[PDB]
RNA sequence: UGAGGCGGGGGGGCGAGGGCUCUCGCUUCUGGCGCCAAGCGCCCGGCGCCGGGCGCGACCCGCUCCGGGGACAGU
RNA sequence: GAGAUGGGCGAGCGCCGUUCCGAAGGGACGGGCGAUGGCCUCCGUUGCCCUCAGCCGAUCGAAAGGGAGUCGGGUUCAGA
């Protein structure tokens, strides 16, 4: 519907009950969930291998 | 006892790692059009070779003797509009049924009586906008044998009278008790200004480079001198 | 007074004291606007000779005019 | 005193109010658009009378610088009726014609006689 | 007596550029603290087409380290860049295609494009369709660099000015022969009124 | 360029022969996220209860906003 | 596209130019303070102090560009 009509129609017609609902497509929302977790997990793998480096050096 | 929920969360402000906090930025502020003009005029008072007849206005009298001289000058303040009014009602009441020595403000009062040699001490302001209005006067009282001292700021010198600014104040005569109070000052002042006239003439002012250039030229003076030292052995 | 002492100084424009101080204001005015107000005369001896009386009602404007 | 932004914003100076020693003009000018100047005269048209029986309205010739709100209060306070709506138009000759639909509990056919038009 | 056609073009008002559908100023990112000392990471959002430029444009998007806001620039694309490719920006960045860095940190003979001719002017040199510049020789004393330009003219320039790596996309455009006068007409109708040339 | 960290002097990690020479003050596989101080210490105000501040965090010093030309372009 | 201000130029009417050599926001958020009203309740309103701000250039420019929201029946010598 036309964007000036968006004042008329209520909240439930203008989004979907979800994180990023109404602003992002779910197919690339789960791909944002998968992306956000794997990166922070791999980021922890960075710290652990940097914990052995200065003990032997 | 302590809540274990309190987690320490430091922030690594590394390059491309975290947003910068609101630190100081006073050295990179785009200053107004009038302030940027206002500051680099002090730079040009250090860059160029300042001629010594106006370089003699950074060669100013110290802290503690400025206290006593104004204390000596806090006793000869001029009659105000009230102290004239309370003077004139005192002379008009004696009409029905000599002046003490007071100061002289302004150059037009001073430069006359120095030519008549009536002055015993001259007080000078150093930061007049047309510096040409004062520049002759130190080189004049040297030829008139009148002791002169320069004071930093015209406003604190401007409060001897109840006006804004005063360029020159004269001590023409004093009270009987205020004789040894100045005779030690002239003996401490003329050993800075009048008898040391010749040495001020050969001391130009400014001729200073920048701390980003004296860091540059000296660093090549340090890299060259550290070469030639080990060339002998 | 001291005005005559200032009078013969301003006739010494080639001297080093004037050659400096002239180039300061010339640099200073060149960073300003083309038409603006000065609070007090920078050249007071030439002011009163031309009729300037220092009182309320006398306002002076310092401008820059293109050479050539 | 630490500057956060490198662009220096002009300080928000205090401003005073207008506390004049004297009013610029002497007296408040009389409004020349009072209740009588707005209502010049009604009409006598063979097409205006047919407008009165059917639609229950009144026709007028109103001053050109008036608005629909001022027409609604002018009829309301000079002939003492209440108004449902007012429809204006500007005639070719220049003055502003106004159809005045009154409150539906009144009959303008009677009120045409108190203002005289028949 | 009359004003010649070549004289009228300096006045403009007809021969001025047709700048309606053009995207914007195809510049480099400006210099700053992060680009001066380290490197900064970027994201190429999309590759748009600028009318009147036979070379394409790319929408690179940055993350400012001073205020929480998302910055977008218009880089001149290097052939090989794809959407979603972390392009790096700074002096501490490495050497691959679509990765801008000051010349003095690079080794010799490197093919680059979209080059500056002064430090920090957001690039001027070698930014047509499919041209490049080659770093001929550095000079660690006084920080100077000899660089070749796509005309055959070798140029001395400083070491702080920077350039993306790789050729500009759309190389070899002039190999296609425009055959009918309309394609040239439709070419120059996106730049300026200059196409029908009268001998 | 919204003029956002310029230059010295200090603080530590990479390294051979307890300072000295210096690299360096932290970010690279990936279409995610990042502002509106945690933490820590120390003052003050009020009925153990709620609410303010200073300094660290986030060195210090400075005079030219960074740069590039330059007594030559230019007028 | 047109066209003010700052600025620049011009003997001068003026012209230049529209982010460019500019202190270009008269805005709020909450907080503290001081006050005012209607059941000075609670909220509304004004003043000071503290804190916040990327805007981007005054303005004009379309009765075919953009632009929420009305239709059926009946009515006049002429209006829907």
């Amino acid at each position: 519907v036309r964007p000036k009509v968006l004042m008329r129609l209520s909240k439930t017609k203008k989004h979907v009950s979800r994180a990023y609902g109404g602003s992002m497509c779910a197919k690339c929302v789960r791909d944002r969930i998968k992306r956000a977790f794997l990166i922070e997990e791999q980021k922890i793998v960075v710290k652990v291998l940097k914990a052995q480096a200065q003990s032997q050096k | 006892v302590v809540n274990p929920l309190f987690e320490k969360r430091p922030k690594n402000f590394g390059i491309g790692q975290d947003i910068q906090p609101k630190r100081d930025l006073t050295r990179f502020v785009k200053w107004p059009r009038y302030i940027r003009l206002q500051r680099q005029r002090a730079i040009l008072y250090k860059r160029l070779k300042v001629p010594p007849a106006i370089n003699q206005f950074t060669q100013v009298l110290d802290r503690q003797t400025a206290t006593q001289l104004l204390k000596l000058a806090h006793k000869y303040r001029p009659e105000t509009k009230q102290e004239k009014k309370q003077r004139l009602l005192a002379r008009a009441e004696k009409k029905a049924a000599k002046r003490p020595p007071v100061l002289r403000a302004g150059v037009n009062t001073v430069t006359t009586l120095v030519e008549n040699k009536k002055a015993q001490l001259v007080v000078i302001a150093h930061d007049v906008d047309p510096i040409e209005l004062v520049v002759f006067l130190p080189a004049l009282c040297r030829k008139m044998g009148v002791p002169y001292c320069i004071l930093k700021g015209k406003a604190r010198l401007g409060r001897l009278v109840h006006r804004k600014t005063c360029t020159t104040v004269a001590f023409t005569q004093v009270n009987s008790e205020d004789k040894g109070a100045l005779a030690k000052l002239v003996e401490a002042i003329r050993t800075n200004y009048n008898d040391r006239y010749d040495e001020i003439r050969r001391h130009w002012g400014g001729n200073v480079l920048g701390p980003k250039s004296v860091a540059r030229i000296a660093k090549l003076e340090k890299a060259k001198a550290k070469e030639l030292a080990t060339k002998l052995g | 007074g001291a005005y005559k002492y200032i009078q013969e100084l301003w006739r010494k424009k080639q001297s080093d004291v004037m050659r400096f101080l002239l180039r300061v204001r010339c640099w200073q005015y060149r960073q300003l606007s083309a038409l603006h107000r000065a609070p007090r005369p920078t050249r007071p001896d030439k002011a009163r000779r031309l009729g300037y009386k220092a009182k309320q009602g006398y306002v002076i404007y310092r401008i820059r005019v293109r050479r050539g | 005193k630490i500057r956060t932004s490198p662009t220096f914003r002009r300080p928000k100076t205090l401003r005073l109010r207008r506390q004049p020693k004297y009013p610029r003009k002497s007296a408040p000018r009389r409004n020349k658009l009072d209740h009588y100047a707005i209502i010049k005269f009604p009409l006598t048209t063979e097409s205006a009378m047919k407008k009165i029986e059917d639609n229950n309205t009144l026709v007028f010739i109103v001053d050109v610088k008036a608005n629909k709100h001022q027409i609604k209060q002018a009829v309301k306070k000079l002939y003492d009726i209440d108004v449902a709506k007012v429809n204006t138009l500007i005639r070719p000759d220049g003055e502003k014609k106004a159809y005045v639909r009154l409150a539906p509990d009144y009959d303008a056919l009677d009120v045409a006689n108190k203002i005289g038009i028949i | 007596g009359r004003v010649i056609r070549g004289q009228r073009k300096g006045a403009g008002s007809v021969f001025r550029a047709h700048v309606k559908h053009r995207k914007g100023a195809a510049r480099l990112r400006a210099v700053d603290f992060a680009e001066r000392h380290g490197y900064i990471k970027g994201i190429v959002k999309d590759i748009i087409h600028d009318p009147g430029r036979g070379a394409p444009l790319a929408k690179v998007v940055f993350r400012d380290p001073y205020r929480f806001k998302k910055r977008t620039e218009l880089f001149i694309a290097a052939e090989g860049i794809h959407t979603g490719q972390f392009v790096y920006c700074g002096k501490k960045a490495q050497l691959n295609i679509g990765n801008v860095l000051p010349v003095g940190t690079m080794p010799e003979g490197t093919i680059v494009c979209c080059l500056e001719e002064k430090p920090g002017d957001r690039g001027k040199l070698a930014r047509a369709s499919g041209n490049y510049a080659t770093v001929i020789s550095h000079n660690p004393e006084t920080k100077k660099t000899r660089v070749k330009l796509p005309s055959g003219s070798k140029k001395v320039i400083s070491s702080a000015n920077r350039a993306v790596v790789g050729v500009v996309a759309g190389g070899g455009r002039i190999d296609k022969p425009i055959l009918k006068a309309g394609r040239a007409y439709h070419k120059y109708k996106a730049k300026r009124n200059c196409w029908p040339r009268v001998r």
